[PDB]
């Protein structure tokens, strides 16, 4: 309740210095293509070829690029790609957002600072897609209580399962001010160690 | 039984006693423990969530570990067999090597421990010690 | 994983007149990119019925009909088929006559659409689904008549009928009655050649197996296939049906139980597995003629060296297995004779060597492999075995193992646990090539042009180093020549070799081009190499001094007899080595490269 | 915010009772009461009836819009404008909450007033998630909300703000 | 790539997003920081390198190694930084003194950063208004009544009452308090609100 961790800033211009989730999320791996060689370094993949498929985090791929594409150039995965940009249209209420995961709106809009020539197409989709799964997050979290809600959260990611807590922690709290139930003092932090 | 379908397994265990009146003081325990006559509803939930958040595998210490072990083990069953060659035996076998991996896994599941090591490489060895034990002395 | 496209969407790259003005509107496609204008000349230019639509455009185009069409199947199909007839008639009238009515599939990536025969309720009635599955059964191809013409022998006229059954996208039950007298005065006589009748089956798609929940018997679910769609599918595949979903009411006497059969109408298939590899790129053919001239020396041992990188030792037994993969040439005379032109392997060994190992990689490899082990084959399950219907009861002649794998591959895992009556079922399908059954009520004759890969334990649980080696196979003298290649794969208790299998293993449990060879391999296949009088009298010596028991050696047995059968063994190996280089004529090379591995699997040496 | 505190607020609207002890006029930091003569009605803030009522020191009484008529008619007038439409008091539900649990003996027909209060609630409540579908749906950028009691709000409002901050992000991501 | 030792810092950290304060890791601090040192110094000798014969081709190895120990400075300073959000809330919900099951897991220099926090927040409070200022520690809900009914729920010494009237506190026993007091007692688990 007074815990207030570092939010997320990873859907604007750049992610955010201290918080954990943007940590995490840039940790995850993407395929670039090296333009020089790699010399003194080509231990992990000596030196290694121009012209090769590599796989790198996403936090390397930062300061190893530029406009020129001097040292390596960047393709997208195929979640982004335009196999599943017309999936992501079809039906968005279908599909696994967490194996595809589990930071897809966090990823997709750090994949627009690599100015590669479909930017245009993909703060399309993701613009749809989230809009599209809007009507099955607005009710199936205002309107599940007192239930095992394990399984209408197994399909969601970081961006969405903050606001199905949020649904909850509001439903939660009003039908436990119509039984006379918020007026009771209770242990705020120490409950959590029992 | 066949040397193969019995080879189809990796541990045998083979039953034994003994007789001596101390033994039979150990007897004479084990009599009321059935003369009487961690919890499982909590275990099986627990390995419920143990299977399915740990991915164990293998550190580099216990690949060369398993390699002088299982040489060794394999280096001296040639001069078993080439002289007494009892119709019958059994030697050690890739697919055995396979089975000490996997079991070293499941040992290392136990802690949620995602990388296993030297910590119980080599009592999975003497187990099977015991268990390759047994079927020598059986098959013979 | 969820198959939410019936395209793989991970790496695809490597009143009723709105409905059907705005179909048309659609397929006009021309000012866009023209996309379909390209697609119903080219199936004008094939003669065909039906074409695929993609409602991943339909989306694009015009999202109110993409969505009212996946919800109301019926009315929608009965439009979209009329405005094709239409756009067809505004490029060639005459071809748009020669057929009675048009179809039209479906695929793209329907929303929630896509369902199992297990998910598939009552809400996805009359609507456009999806489903996939295993088919489990198929039915007798009949015609059903769509339309009569009759005629009139007194009045010299011509009345025709048309039918409509309850398997219509309309659904008017009419009689069969075939009108003989439509005024009591005339009589008429129905005319067939003038009428039109069209195919049908009825499949049953069932859930798969590993997707089961596995309490239950899994759920099935009915297809009727039709018009050129029918024989698309047989027992065993996993397709991807894409129907609209129907109920089928009925009534007997009168009072009808409120209880309806419901069945999917198909209008496409889909087999999910791709079993085939003739789709090569120019590059890849380019790449394939350098790399079949860039050293014709050393090409197939680089070949073989690639083969099974996931085994330690046995550069024979890879090499023999290659060898297999290609095959020789099947002469046929002129009179009508027929000599094999395949090659069946044998391994033999200690346990734990591999073996088993090879089989299961030679099934992946070559396409059309067949697995099969000694316990759970009899002699009759290979062949062939008499059985009868359920719906007729008269007798046919079910297909064993080794005749489904016709030109492919067979793969018999503990060859040795076959009983000594089952072994003999063999003898005629393993060299003539052809099976023949002469049993109570079925004389048949049916072509089984296979290899056999088969692997055995030897007597005595190992090896014995000492004995011989015609005591360590039990297998007879006559079934031993069959089988042309026999390698015995005892356990190599040389200490070296077990610390680079230990090593590799290991690795492995720490986690030429692979997809190459499958190419190369389908690529020189074809190839159908001639002797040349160089080789042929070195091979026509080798032979016949194999054949001579002096020149081999002392204090070495004899694996395998030497017979006319390993002479045109010899041939074949030859013939399958100038296969690699892709020679088209072998040479003294290859006739060398093949007698070698002769002569270290036939002769073996004894301990003492 | 959170229910308890809306609750808080609420506690201020003005009610009548009838007190049954003396007592002079009181200065409050927020206005003045009294005097208090046994047997006459006096206007109060809740939380002070409500807190006298529960030492058994008076008498409360219906508000007059808390009539079983005059409701059954906000009743129907909901249910046919298509907007939200002006309603008592803006805290009605605390109001209709905290009076028919401490005092519904002193209210004639209090579980009909109750049920017409739930009715009127559970249409307001449904017209908020059409309110708040087309926004996302459209993608608007404004809306105006006419006679949203400060309850309704509490009750969705920090998702609906939650998720369409994420919507402003995903949408001025391409700009630079 | 690099930086396999610090993200078993921070996904650790993300395993309790209850705000519960987990035991410190002196231990991958200390493998971390070596990992900076050691390519510290095996960049900087190519760096000067790079200036002693002309080898411009190990540009790139220097930013490969320049940026990944950025990396290693982030989740090394928000490790640090987050177990300090998680240390002020036991200010604000536990009290002014702790119980040593939690001052137990914290390192040796978080004490200090606590006592000075804790002693500045009760400057600043002190400040307020006249007398003793206003004490904004208290007071998480809305008052309700002006009296309480709680009842004990382990031993404690003596409860004093401001008039030095103290209260003994037995275990199941219930007395009839002003809410005033028995705030800091509820809010950790001593004593229990019952008559709701």
């Amino acid at each position: 309740e007074a815990y207030f961790r570092v939010e997320s800033g990873a859907l604007g211009p750049e992610e955010n210095f201290l918080s954990l989730d943007d940590i995490l999320m840039s940790h995850e791996k993407l395929p670039v293509r090296t333009e020089t060689a790699m010399p003194r370094l080509g231990a992990f993949f000596n030196a290694v070829p121009q012209g090769s498929k590599l796989e790198l985090p996403l936090w390397l791929a930062k300061g190893l690029f530029d406009n020129k594409r001097r040292i390596l150039s960047v393709e997208l995965p195929k979640i982004y790609q335009e196999g599943w940009r017309t999936v992501f249209s079809a039906d968005p209420n279908v599909v696994d957002l967490h194996k595809m995961g589990p930071h897809f709106y966090g990823f997709g809009s750090q994949l627009l600072h690599f100015d590669s020539p479909e930017n245009a197409d993909i703060s399309q989709s993701l613009l749809q897609t989230f809009i599209g799964r809007f009507r099955r997050i607005m009710d199936s979290s205002q309107n599940a209580y007192n239930e095992d809600t394990s399984a209408l959260v197994a399909r969601l990611d970081e961006m969405e399962r903050g606001l199905f807590q949020t649904g909850q922690k509001g439903l939660n709290d009003f039908q436990c001010w119509e039984k006379g139930q918020a007026s009771q003092i209770t242990a705020s932090n120490l409950v959590q160690n029992y | 039984f066949m040397p193969t379908i019995l080879s189809r397994f990796d541990m045998i265990f083979i039953v034994k006693d003994e007789h001596n009146e101390e033994r039979d003081v150990m007897l004479a325990k084990h009599v009321i423990t059935l003369h009487v006559s961690i919890d499982l509803a909590k275990l099986k939930k627990f390995i419920a969530y143990c299977r399915v958040k740990c991915g164990p595998r293998l550190s580099a210490e216990a690949a060369e570990k398993l390699k002088n072990r299982y040489i060794i083990m394999r280096s001296g069953a040639r001069q078993h067999e080439r002289d007494s060659d009892r119709r019958s035996s059994i030697p050690i076998t890739v697919r055995q090597l396979e089975a000490i991996v996997r079991i070293a896994e499941a040992l290392s599941k136990m802690k949620l421990q995602p990388f296993a090591t030297e910590a119980d490489v080599e009592e999975a060895l003497r187990l099977f010690q015991v268990s390759t034990l047994d079927a020598a002395l059986s098959g013979t | 994983m969820l198959p939410r496209s019936p395209p793989l969407p991970r790496g695809n790259l490597w009143e009723l007149r709105e409905a059907q003005r705005d179909y048309l509107d659609f397929l006009d496609d021309e000012e866009d990119q023209g996309i379909y204008q390209s697609k119903v000349r080219e199936l004008i230019s094939d003669n065909q019925y039906r074409l695929i639509v993609n409602v991943n455009d339909l989306r694009r185009k015009n999202e109110k009909r993409a969505n009212r069409l996946l919800n109301n199947a019926f009315e929608e199909l009965v439009a979209f088929q009329r405005a094709l007839k239409d756009f067809v008639a505004s490029i060639d009238a005459t071809y748009a006559k020669q057929y009675e009515e048009f179809y039209v599939g479906l695929e793209g990536s329907f929303g929630s659409k896509h369902v199992s025969p297990r998910t598939l309720t009552s809400c996805f009635l009359s609507c456009v689904v999806c489903v996939e599955g295993i088919v489990t059964k198929c039915s007798l191809v009949r015609p059903k008549v769509v339309r009569s013409v009759h005629y009139c022998p007194a009045t010299k006229k011509t009345i025709e009928r048309r039918y409509s059954d309850l398997t219509t996208l309309v659904a008017f039950p009419s009689s069969s009655v075939y009108p003989t007298k439509d005024e009591e005065n005339n009589p008429l006589e129905t005319e067939y050649g003038l009428s039109v009748y069209k195919d049908h089956q009825t499949i049953t798609i069932q859930e798969m197996p590993e997707k089961a929940p596995a309490g239950q018997l899994p759920r099935s679910v009915d297809v009727i296939l039709d018009d050129d769609l029918v024989d698309k599918a047989k027992p065993g595949d996993r397709v991807q049906v894409v129907g609209t979903y129907r109920c089928l009411p009925g009534k007997k006497g009168g009072y009808t139980s409120g209880t309806f059969r419901t069945v999917l109408i198909a209008c496409n298939v889909k087999q999910m597995s791709k079993d085939a590899q003739p789709s090569f790129s120019a590059e890849d053919i380019a790449k394939i003629k350098k790399f079949s001239k860039t050293r014709s020396k050393d090409i197939f041992d680089q070949l073989a060296k690639s083969l099974a990188p996931s085994i330690h030792g046995h550069d024979y037994v890879k090499k023999a297995i290659l060898c297999l993969l290609l095959g020789g040439v099947e002469r046929d005379l002129e009179n009508g004779s027929h000599i094999r032109g395949d090659i069946n392997i044998l391994l033999i060994g200690d346990p734990s060597v591999a073996k088993s190992q090879l089989l299961r990689y030679v099934l992946c490899t070559a396409p059309r492999a067949i697995p099969t082990t000694g316990r759970g084959s009899s002699g009759v399950g290979l062949t062939a075995a008499v059985t009868t219907d359920q719906e007729t009861g008269e007798r046919r002649l079910e297909a064993g193992a080794m005749v489904l794998a016709d030109r492919g591959v067979v793969c018999i895992d503990e060859f040795d646990k076959m009983s000594d009556m089952d072994r003999t079922a063999i003898h005629e399908v393993m060299e003539q090539g052809r099976v023949t059954i002469a049993k109570a009520g079925i004389h048949a004759r049916l072509n089984a042009r296979c290899s056999v890969l088969a692997a055995a334990n030897p007597v005595y649980g190992r090896y014995d180093q000492y004995k011989t080696p015609m005591e360590n196979i039990g297998l007879q003298d006559s079934l031993l020549s069959r089988f042309d290649l026999l390698f015995i794969m005892l356990d190599q208790m040389d200490p070296e070799q077990d610390r680079e299998i230990s090593d590799h293993v290991l690795r492995m449990h720490r986690y030429v081009s692979a997809a190459f060879m499958k190419k190369y391999i389908h690529v020189a296949k074809i190839i159908k190499p001639v002797l040349t009088q160089e080789s042929a009298t070195y091979i026509a010596e080798e032979y016949s001094r194999l054949r001579s028991q002096d020149s081999m050696s002392s204090d070495t047995a004899r694996t395998s007899p030497v017979t006319a059968r390993t002479l045109e063994t010899l041939i074949r190996l030859a013939t399958a080595h100038a296969k690699a280089r892709m020679s088209k004529t072998v040479d003294l090379q290859d006739a060398e490269e093949a007698v070698e591995l002769v002569q270290y699997a036939y002769f073996k040496k004894v301990l003492e | 915010m959170d229910a308890a505190e809306v609750e808080f607020l609420a506690e201020k609207e003005l009610v009548t009772i009838i007190p049954n002890f003396s007592l002079d006029k009181i200065y409050l930091i927020g206005g003045d009461l009294g005097p208090f003569n046994p047997g006459l009605p006096v206007e109060v803030p809740l939380w002070l009836a409500i807190n006298l009522k529960q030492r058994q020191k008076c008498r409360l009484l219906p508000p007059e819009w808390m009539d079983v008529e005059k409701l059954e008619k906000m009743r129907d007038h909901e249910r046919k404008e298509e907007t939200f439409t002006p309603m008592p008091s803006p805290y009605y539900m605390e109001l209709t909450k905290l009076l028919l649990n401490h005092a519904s003996d002193n209210i004639p027909k209090a579980d009909e007033i109750r049920t017409l209060v739930k009715d009127m609630w559970d249409t307001r409540i449904a017209k908020l998630r059409v309110s708040a579908d087309s926004f996302v749906r459209q993608q608007e950028a404004h809306a105006k909300l006419d006679n949203l009691t400060l309850m309704e709000i509490n009750t969705s409002g920090t998702f609906l703000t939650q998720a369409l901050n994420h919507m402003y992000k995903l949408r001025t991501n391409l700009q630079p | 790539m690099f930086c396999e030792k610090a993200m078993e810092l921070i996904r650790e950290l993300h395993r309790a997003p209850e705000g519960q304060l987990p035991a410190f890791n002196e231990d991958g601090l200390r493998q971390v920081l070596e990992e900076m040192k050691a390519l510290y110094e095996q960049n900087q000798s190519d760096v000067n390198e790079a200036k002693s014969g002309g080898r411009s081709d190990l540009i790139p190895t220097i930013k490969f190694r320049h940026c990944s120990l950025l990396r290693n400075r982030r989740c090394t300073v928000a490790y640090l930084y987050d177990r300090l959000l998680r240390i002020r809330a036991l200010r604000w919900e536990y009290g002014s003194v702790l119980p040593n099951a939690l001052r137990f897991h914290m390192a040796a220099e978080e004490m200090e950063w606590f006592n000075n926090y804790k002693r500045s927040l009760a400057t600043y409070m002190r400040s307020l208004g006249g007398d003793e200022g206003l004490d904004i520690t208290q007071d998480m809900k809305p008052p309700k009544s002006l009296y309480i009914e709680v009842r004990c729920l382990k031993d404690y010494g003596e409860f004093e009452v401001d008039d030095g009237t103290s209260v003994l506190l037995k275990k199941n026993s219930q007395h009839f308090l002003p809410r005033w007091k028995c705030e800091q007692l509820i809010r950790q688990g001593v004593l229990e609100h019952i008559l709701s």
